[PDB]
């Protein structure tokens, strides 16, 4: 969802 | 469609500072974490930062980090990729890419063209073009004397590619490289038709545009 | 920090099967994806979450993950496969890791150069050097030797030479070498030859031109 973590 | 346009590049002193961007199209840019990655000269790929789809966390490989600086503007689609303390180990091809997670899963679904970022304290020269002329004929142009790389090159405006043999540059003794590109055409073909060959060296603003014809 | 060992290099007749491998300690337990990459063009997404082909790659592609490595299998290896290949996970200790790449090399039949040679242009000359070009087009293997002669004198140490990566069509590779002289040094020669030395030729083939003719 356009987290990179 | 998807597309990724990447700008600036080419020279910089050690030490200097140079600003890379990104233009992105075709997709909801806020949804996706983007990546900076880059090749140093006849070397694997490396990836070098990256930035969360928000762009509230940023991340960096050990190698960059504290040196540059990534960001982006969601309401432009733009990334950018802040270069500053540039050292000849950032020499490199650089390309920016969307990234797909799922931590456990990351990858890099499409790519922008590369930019070539050459860290040196050389002069910047701007090419001589020289022809190469002698069943089948082969012709050319000797790309000469230029400074960094790279130059593209293209025959007849991109009309002719078949047969094309555009070379690995060399460095020569001077410092400053130099290339080759050829095409094979018929011999019969050499009264009558034209090649032209088409050397754009972005570093130095120089185009050169040469006719190689037998003497 | 994790490290990705891929073999630089792996060799494939035209039409078999290439087996690139990507091995790593808990590869098996991770996700990996692999990217072609041509000479000079952009990487391309080739596979993805192991065995996922994106849209528009061929079915002759596969990959696998089982244990302690990654591969990514080719059948009817092609020409237009001809690229570099490199595998890609994520790790705690390095975040995003790339293997070293490996280079497809496509196997196939014995082709002798076509050889050309260029004298330097007026041009060129005015400026005080002369640079001879010998071009030796589409040959295979790519073991070739290029030996310049003035006046049938080996020369040493003015010459350089590149190659081009294995064509996308007929698999074959070009050579250019170049001899620089100074424009002086080119005045007091006549006769100027390129040989070459191939395993498709049964003797050595000598291009020459005479300057001034």
């Amino acid at each position: 969802n356009g987290s990179w973590h | 469609e998807v597309q990724l346009v990447q700008s600036g590049g080419g020279l910089v002193q050690p030490g200097g500072s140079l600003r890379l961007s990104c233009a992105a199209s075709g997709f909801t840019f806020s949804s996706y974490a983007m990546s900076w990655v880059r090749q140093a000269p006849g070397k694997g790929l490396e990836w070098v930062s990256a930035i969360s789809g928000s762009g509230g966390s940023t991340y960096y490989a050990d190698s960059v980090k504290g040196r540059f600086t990534i960001s982006r503007d969601n309401s432009k689609n733009i990334l950018y990729l802040q270069m500053n303390s540039l050292k000849a180990e950032d020499t490199a091809t650089y390309y920016c890419a969307r990234a797909v997670v799922f931590y456990y899963s990351k990858y890099f679904d499409y790519w922008s063209q590369g930019t070539l970022v050459t860290v040196s304290s050389a002069s910047t020269k701007g090419p001589s073009v020289f022809p190469l002329a002698p069943g089948t004929a082969a012709l050319g142009c000797l790309v000469k004397d230029y400074f960094p790389e790279p130059v593209t090159v293209s025959w007849n405006s991109g009309a002719l590619t078949s047969g094309v043999h555009t070379f690995p540059a060399v460095l020569q003794s001077s410092g400053l490289y130099s290339l080759s590109s050829v095409v094979t055409v018929p011999s019969s073909s050499l009264g009558t038709q034209t090649y032209i060959c088409n050397v754009n060296h972005k570093p130095s603003n120089t185009k050169v545009d040469k006719k190689a014809e037998p003497k | 920090s994790y490290e990705l060992t891929q073999l630089p290099s792996l060799s494939v007749s035209l039409g078999q099967t290439a087996s690139i491998t990507c091995s790593g300690d808990n590869l098996g337990d991770k996700f990996v994806c692999w990217y072609q990459q041509k000479p000079g063009q952009t990487p391309v997404l080739v596979m993805y979450e192991d065995t996922k082909r994106p849209s528009g790659i061929p079915e002759r592609f596969a990959g696998s993950n089982s244990g302690n490595t990654a591969t990514l299998t080719i059948t009817g290896t092609q020409a237009m496969d001809e690229a570099d290949y490199y595998c890609q996970t994520w790790d705690s200790s390095t975040d995003v890791v790339f293997g070293g790449g490996t280079k497809l090399t496509v196997l196939r039949t014995v082709a002798a150069p076509s050889v050309f040679i260029f004298p330097p242009s007026d041009e060129q000359l005015k400026s005080g050097t002369a640079s001879v070009v010998c071009l030796l087009n589409n040959f295979y293997p790519r073991e070739a030797k290029v030996q310049w002669k003035v006046d049938n004198a080996l020369q040493s140490g003015n010459s350089q030479e590149s190659v081009t990566e294995q064509d996308s069509k007929d698999s074959t590779y070009s050579l250019s070498s170049t001899l620089t002289l100074s424009k002086a040094d080119y005045e007091k020669h006549k006769v100027y030859a390129c040989e070459v030395t191939h395993q498709g030729l049964s003797s050595p083939v000598t291009k020459s031109f005479n300057r001034g003719e």
